[PDB]
């Protein structure tokens, strides 16, 4: 404790005064929580216009990708919230829709490029062009080169979508994108979703893919196996009328 | 994405003394927060005190 | 030996919190982190503009959208990821509604998950 | 300047440090819940006439 | 001192213990809408208040409107709600040619408390002025602790010696509210008449859009304004 | 260009990274060392690391050379008397300029007061 | 003319040429060797698909079409337009006055390739869109081509692997 | 760059009376010096031992236990 005295007295008097003045701080009433807590528990009537934001369905509710009309409907309440009493420029909604489409395309491309392989080649009009592509395997590369040369010689024909037989065969084997691919891709990077923690946490905390279908799928511990695992190969009281009431309520809910 | 970009851009527009929302605010938000650039819609230097401090440090280093 | 101020200050603050020892290169790490944070925040505030306090507050609020979702906040304090408590409560309600699995005494301690979820054929 | 008193004061001040934030830390939740709760509040405020009418009142014994 | 509830609360125990008391709520159900006993208007099944109906299906307390229940003084019976349900479910419109002279079943159910309800209660108390507020946040945990002591005065603290005894104990302590199965996976000529109807509705401002919940907001606002003006006049 | 042939030619493509460093960092990441893992896979990983470092060197040498008004860029404090003779010195400024293209920030303060 | 040479024989609208000019202007504003092995020493001692498609199209071309193609091949931003180009590019607003003529020639060389690359990618996007439904290029095809051309190699984000950090860069110079 | 095993040194400059500045102490060195230097010493491998800390409530005076010379018993 004799070294602390030397350490403290090596500071100049200005720093010591500044440190000692911290005792004048009036502690932490943390009253600012109140607003946050409230968030959880002649003239123009701008509140009437602002309350129109909740009268339109969300994309998840309607199943429709947002377009210029929906974004236009959304813009004005935001402008009135911030005190922009002159609204927005006529050309802002189209710009916003283009930006939204670009953002979604970037996210989906990032997810796809980490879980897929053997895409169409650059022979013509189909493929990734000058963007980012997929990986290829040796056999696919050999067959694709052979077929490209054969087509150049005039012995091969593409399908109605312009794919060669090897490309069409490879494409037909792919399937729809599932949640396992998303979970794997999120372990490699942010994928452009750093500002949307709720989406990521929803993905992480959910059921695994295929888990609910195969509820009784089990393996066993077996030290004599290659991996140590064995794979098996009052009126109307409730109790007497609950079913009838449930039928009526199900009819009401439809 | 939409209900997020719009929120930031409107407050940014109000900051600089504006009564309307323009494409420039949305562009600034999109480029600085998300790295997104959409075509087709139309510098810092040290001052004398920093230079003085650097000169002092260099003179001490020799 | 020479040593800058705010370094002795950070080390005294660390000592006052119950740390009995620390490596020499923690103070300079903290100082450089402070430098980087200040530079980034005020570079942001410059574009939203002389700079006022409102521009600084808006830059801070914008930065708070993708980082610093931690700290030791308590009741309705944005720590541990920043998730709302009502959302977590309803997720727990959905999960805890299912019956606990039925296990026989002959498979207690030996049964594993399905083949899809175990590490077989990995070597 | 007594060194013991100075050391005690400095260490006591440093032990109770508690910084305050400039802006509050955000709390995150899905958008669907926010929209649904806003709509429910609008409907209930319309129904109760701003709290001037008790619609849950029961007269009698059932 | 207060009596604690049983480990498993059932409608029989509550309905037998609390006989002779008025019910907590009364709701009338119609073909397309429902209302409360003393309500003047109506709620549509497709409206947000649909949420309440879902609670009636799950026998849960509707915490999302708890404040509105506290304002109205709705009674609670050991934290549950007794609800009575009344069931009434069981030409040439807009034609000038029309003529004119001036030209239920009863159910009783019980809704049980949940943890979200207690969280909501404490949160509401934190922001309810009475010290300033009724409850200080820094004292929340302590208060919660005491409440728990009054809800679970008895626990099963005897230990087990092997896994068979643990299996038997888990079997014996099962709760109906936590005994459901896992959920199901997520899943995804008249043409000429319709075309003619669509063609005949061209350039229609309102009828075209459709191809309706009246709240009477404007009339209520007018009534409020009239009441305020009459009160102001009475002062002079 | 097959992967099998490349892995079979790993005798001639061994990098200058000692095996001990490879084992230490593989264990830190979670891969058991070449006694249980193939030696060729470890050699391939080390070769990739060497290639990455050589890229980061070739850049920052380009940056040093194009640099040969006139004040340093703030945020890259380092150095002493500045070396001697007309020799090329690896400085913090050039390394920062180069690695900014790989997504790394190396900025510091020059003085502390 | 530049579009015509790159296989776009239609009649593009005003919006397409406007967006193309916008992109080219943004690029121009954003814009032995010193680092050779000989630089390792202190003493110096003096020493001592596109083409095939173009050829096929030219073979398919007639005499008049070939003459028109040859004449149009010589389009330039800067040739005999130094003052116009300097005013257009805002030289005085980003650099000191009157850069040498070699800079102007290099910029003329670069802008032509910019336009050519953009046109060739947009044509492929348009054809792929046309195939799936069963005219000239439009602004949305140019937007898609620009989005493709702004993607960076994976080597430039490898140090962000395993983390939740956003990649922030400058405008890529294609 | 903060995992270095080199010692951390500071140099001091002056902006005037009572206005000191501090900078990190560095110095340009050759590649021959760094490349040709010897490696540090390898520590021994992990191991463990055993001994009796107490027997029936009494610590024995063995080399593996602390000496009596260098607050353990209540005195209330």
């Amino acid at each position: 404790e004799r070294r602390l005295k030397g350490e403290v007295m090596q500071l100049p008097a200005r720093d010591r005064r500044r440190i000692k003045e911290l005792a004048h701080n009036d502690f932490d009433p943390y009253d600012a929580l109140a607003n946050v807590l409230m968030e959880h528990a002649l003239k123009m009537n701008f509140d009437l216009e602002i309350r129109k934001r909740y009268a339109q369905p969300l994309a998840v509710e309607s199943g429709e990708f947002p377009d210029t009309s929906n974004i236009e409907s959304r813009m004005l309440p935001f402008c009135y919230e911030a005190g922009l009493s002159s609204g927005h420029a006529p050309d802002a909604a189209q710009f916003m829709s283009i930006a939204t489409e670009t953002f979604i395309k970037e996210v989906m491309s990032a997810i796809f490029s980490r879980t897929r392989s053997n895409g169409p080649g650059d022979s013509g009009s189909a493929g990734f062009g000058l963007g980012s592509g997929w990986i290829q395997t040796h056999r696919y590369r050999k067959q694709l080169a052979k077929e490209e040369e054969a087509f150049q010689r005039g012995e091969i024909s593409r399908d109605k979508m312009g794919l060669l037989p090897v490309e069409a065969k490879a494409a037909s084997e792919r399937g729809p994108l599932g949640m396992a691919d998303v979970r794997l891709a999120l372990e490699m990077g942010d994928c452009g979703l750093a500002g949307f923690p709720v989406i990521v946490k929803s993905v992480i905390y959910g059921w695994r893919e295929g888990e609910l279908e195969n509820w009784e799928d089990y393996t066993y511990v077996d030290p004599s196996r290659p991996d140590g695992i064995a794979i098996p190969s009052w009126e109307g009281a409730e109790p007497e009328t609950s079913d009838l009431l449930n039928a009526v309520l199900d009819s009401c809910l439809a | 994405f939409v209900d997020n970009v719009l929120h930031q851009a409107c407050r940014n527009a109000k900051e600089r003394g504006s009564k309307v929302l323009e494409i420039r605010d949305i562009q600034l938000v999109l480029e600085r927060v998300y790295n997104i650039r959409i075509p087709g819609y139309a510098k810092v230097q040290p001052n004398s005190n920093w230079i003085k401090k650097m000169s002092a440090v260099q003179a001490a280093k020799v | 030996s020479p040593r800058p101020r705010d370094a002795r200050t950070l080390e005294l603050l660390l000592t006052a919190q119950g740390v009995t020892s620390f490596e020499p290169r923690v103070s300079q790490l903290l100082l450089d982190f402070a430098y980087r944070h200040t530079a980034a925040v005020l570079s942001d505030a410059l574009h939203l503009s002389s700079i006022t306090a409102n521009a600084v507050a808006l830059a801070i609020s914008s930065r708070l959208g993708y980082q610093f979702r931690g700290g030791g906040g308590g009741y309705y304090g944005g720590g541990g990821g920043g998730a709302s408590k009502d959302w977590m409560l309803e997720l727990a309600r959905e999960r805890n509604k299912v019956a606990l699995p039925r296990v026989l005494p002959s498979e207690w301690g030996v049964r594993l998950p399905g083949e899809r979820f175990v590490l077989s054929g990995v070597s | 300047v007594d060194s013991d008193e100075e050391t005690a004061a400095v260490m006591s001040a440093l032990a109770n440090w508690n910084p305050q934030p400039v802006v509050p830390q955000p709390v995150f939740a899905p958008l669907k819940r926010q929209y649904q709760l806003a709509r429910l509040h609008e409907q209930l405020q319309a129904a109760t006439n701003g709290g001037r009418t008790n619609i849950f009142k029961v007269v009698g014994f059932g | 001192t207060f009596d604690a509830p049983p480990y498993v609360i059932t409608p029989e125990y509550i309905l037998k213990k609390f006989a002779g008391h008025p019910p907590s709520l009364i709701v009338h159900l119609y073909q397309n809408h429902f209302r409360f006993d003393q309500q003047e208007g109506m709620f549509q099944y497709k409206s947000p208040m649909r949420i309440f109906i879902e609670h009636l299906r799950n026998r849960t307390v509707p915490h999302e409107i708890m404040e509105y229940l506290i304002q109205g003084g709705v009674p609670f019976y050991e934290g549950c709600l007794i609800v009575q349900v009344f069931d009434h479910r069981t030409t040439v419109p807009f034609s000038i040619h029309n003529h004119n002279p001036y030209i239920p079943t009863v159910y009783t159910v019980v809704l049980m408390p949940t943890a979200q309800a207690l969280h909501t209660d404490l949160l509401l108390k934190t922001v309810t002025p009475r010290d300033h507020m009724e409850l200080d946040p820094k004292n929340i945990y302590e208060v919660e602790a005491k409440i728990l002591l009054a809800t679970y005065p008895k626990l099963d603290l005897e230990p087990t010696k092997n896994a068979e005894e643990t299996i038997a104990k888990l079997e014996k302590l099962a709760h109906p509210e936590h005994s459901h199965k896992p959920p199901e996976p997520k899943v995804r000529d008249e043409a000429l008449a319709a075309e003619q109807e669509r063609y005949m509705l061209t350039l229609d401002e309102r009828l075209s859009s459709k191809l309706w919940e009246p709240r009477f907001e404007r009339f209520k606002l007018i009534e409020n304004i009239k009441q305020e003006h009459a009160e102001k006049k009475e002062q002079e | 260009a097959s992967l099998r042939e490349f892995l079979n030619k790993m005798d001639d493509y061994a990098p200058i990274i000692p095996d001990a460093v490879t084992n230490y960092y593989m264990t830190r990441a979670g891969l058991p060392p070449p006694p249980q893992t193939d030696i060729r896979l470890a050699r391939l990983l080390a070769l990739a690391t060497q290639k990455f470092i050589a890229d980061i060197a070739a850049d920052a040498y380009q940056y040093s050379r194009i640099r040969a008004l006139g004040i340093q860029r703030p945020g890259y404090g380092g150095g002493g008397q500045g070396g001697s003779q007309n020799r090329t010195v690896l400085t913090m400024e050039d390394l920062g300029m180069a690695v900014s293209e790989f997504g790394v920030n190396v900025k510091r303060s020059e003085f502390y007061r | 003319q530049m579009m015509y040479v790159s296989g776009e024989t239609g009649e593009p609208s005003l919006e397409t040429t406007g967006i193309i000019e916008d992109i080219v202007r943004q690029q121009v504003i954003e814009i032995g060797l010193p680092w050779e092995p000989a630089s390792f020493y202190s003493v110096e001692v003096p020493e001592r698909q596109r083409l095939r498609k173009a050829d096929e199209r030219t073979k398919a071309m007639t005499k008049e079409e070939y003459v028109t193609w040859s004449e149009f091949r010589q389009a330039s931003f800067t040739y005999r337009k130094g003052k116009r180009f300097r005013e257009w590019a805002g030289f005085g607003l980003v650099t000191d006055s009157k850069p040498s003529d070699d800079i102007i020639d290099i910029l003329g060389f670069l802008t032509f390739e910019m336009v050519q690359t953009l046109t060739e990618e947009a044509l492929k996007i348009k054809e792929q869109e046309d195939l799936h439904r069963e005219t000239p290029v439009e602004p949305r095809h140019i937007q898609e081509a620009f989005r493709r051309l702004q993607q960076r190699p994976k080597k430039a984000r490898a140090m962000l692997n395993g983390t939740k950090l956003q990649q922030r860069t400058q405008l890529k110079l294609f | 760059g903060y995992e270095s095993t080199r010692p951390l040194r500071y140099g001091e400059a002056s902006l005037g009376p009572g206005q000191p500045l501090f900078y990190i102490d560095d110095e340009e060195v050759d590649f021959e010096k760094v490349i040709n230097a010897p490696l540090p010493k390898v520590p021994r491998d992990m191991t463990f031992t055993a001994h009796w800390l107490a027997v029936e409530g009494v610590q024995p005076s063995i080399p593996q236990n602390p000496t009596t010379a260098e607050d353990l018993l209540p005195k209330g």
